[PDB]
């Protein structure tokens, strides 16, 4: 549906020694996805009873300049991310 | 100390909280002597007669800055602002406020049954959603509005449909859907009434 | 116990991961018989013929399936199956793989500086980002791409323009931009150059 772009920016002067700065980033992004996506249907051919359910979710990816990315699913967890990951084996 | 310009060694992040929720926004600043700091909210300076709530900090290079209760209302974009006599910085993150919404739920599912032409039937179902899913009953795939001999009624999140006064021309496969603007649910099950006729 | 069809406790959610990262579909199921369970991704079914490495397992009543690393590849909607001699039921959910991203970070700035002439120059910066960043270096706002005596290189992430002799007119404001896909950033210092005699 509609993803929503959130930025973040910097800006940095210093007069003392002469020195300029600035940043602006991609830091949050917002999806929805559709209802298919997650879903359940349940036959009771024994009872003659069906259920379904669909619902959407809204995934939150949101990254930084100091490489930690967070994601996961609005209204359930984060999880966070040291970049670039380091695997364990 | 050597004096030092203000600097973000770690600049604000934005924030996607759900309504009523926290939500915090911080910062670290240095520079010498240590910055003075100032919060905006699209550009206004921000103080609890214009967010009523907020807290704000600013100890040993910590800036913070939370919004108890957030409400749709305080989403936009987010400044911090650091002066002292080198130079100056400037932080900007956005706040986006998201409604709770969750997709409908059949707490309770309708229940296939018999019974006994004459007898009143009541069919009900438990559902729950954010926003309030729309609820709707059917007998094989025609919808069933509420009348005298058939009687819809939601008693909170319980709804019923009362069939006064069955008779085996009611049997059919029931179907409850609820749906809301983030999903639908569908619940579907037997009636069959039976009969005795000469 | 006695005879019911299989339903979810606990369906399937969706699941947010970084590439290269374990991934997890969990369910809780119930029914009797027990169910004869079985995972598919985009309709398709599963195995470790299909996707190397996939732990799957099914006991208690909880329904497992992990993926060691992810990859790109793995993304789409996976399905548990529950079937049995009272009927059947699937739960259906998305796993979503994210690339690893970061947007350019100066992790060392452009700093002015004083010099005599006939001074060697430095001037150097520091720059993380994946995708890595195309830096540039510019004086007094035109690029810089390097014939004679500006020599542009890079060891890692340290980005460094030499002057090999400075001289009086190559002072200026010097800036080096850091951009990629996910953000861009820039750092600006100025060089003077003091002359002799």
């Amino acid at each position: 549906m509609a993803t929503s772009e959130l930025s973040s920016e910097v800006s940095e002067e210093n007069s003392e020694r002469r020195e300029a700065f600035w940043a602006e980033w991609k830091d949050l992004t917002l999806s929805t996805r559709p209802e298919e996506g997650s879903s359940l249907h349940e036959e009771d051919t024994q009872r003659h009873e069906t259920y379904h359910q669909q619902g959407q979710s809204q995934v939150l990816v949101q990254r930084s300049p100091w490489l930690m990315m967070r994601m996961g699913i609005l209204g359930r967890g984060l999880q966070e991310y040291q970049l670039p990951y380091q695997r364990v084996l | 100390m050597t004096t030092q310009a203000p600097t973000f060694t770690q600049p604000l992040q934005s924030v996607v909280v759900l309504e009523g929720s926290t939500a915090t926004f911080e910062a670290h600043i240095s520079g010498f002597p240590v910055p003075e700091v100032s919060w905006f909210r699209d550009g206004q300076v921000i103080s609890t007669s214009t967010l009523p709530g907020v807290q704000i900090s600013f100890s040993d290079g910590r800036a913070k800055l939370t919004i108890p209760a957030v409400t749709k209302a305080n989403s936009g974009r987010y400044s911090l602002k650091a002066t002292n006599g080198s130079g100056q910085a400037t932080s900007t993150a956005e706040l986006l406020v998201k409604a709770e919404t969750a997709p409908p739920n059949f707490v309770q599912r309708l229940q296939s049954m018999t019974v006994r032409q004459g007898s009143q039937v009541r069919l009900q179902v438990r559902v729950t959603g954010i926003p309030t899913p729309v609820v709707k009953f059917y007998r094989d795939g025609a919808e069933i509005q509420s009348s005298l001999d058939f009687q819809i009624s939601q008693e909170g999140d319980l709804y019923s449909l009362l069939i006064a006064e069955a008779y085996p021309e009611d049997s059919g496969t029931y179907s409850v859907n609820a749906t809301n603007s983030v999903g639908r649910a569908t619940s579907t099950a037997e009636l069959l009434v039976q009969g005795e006729t000469r």
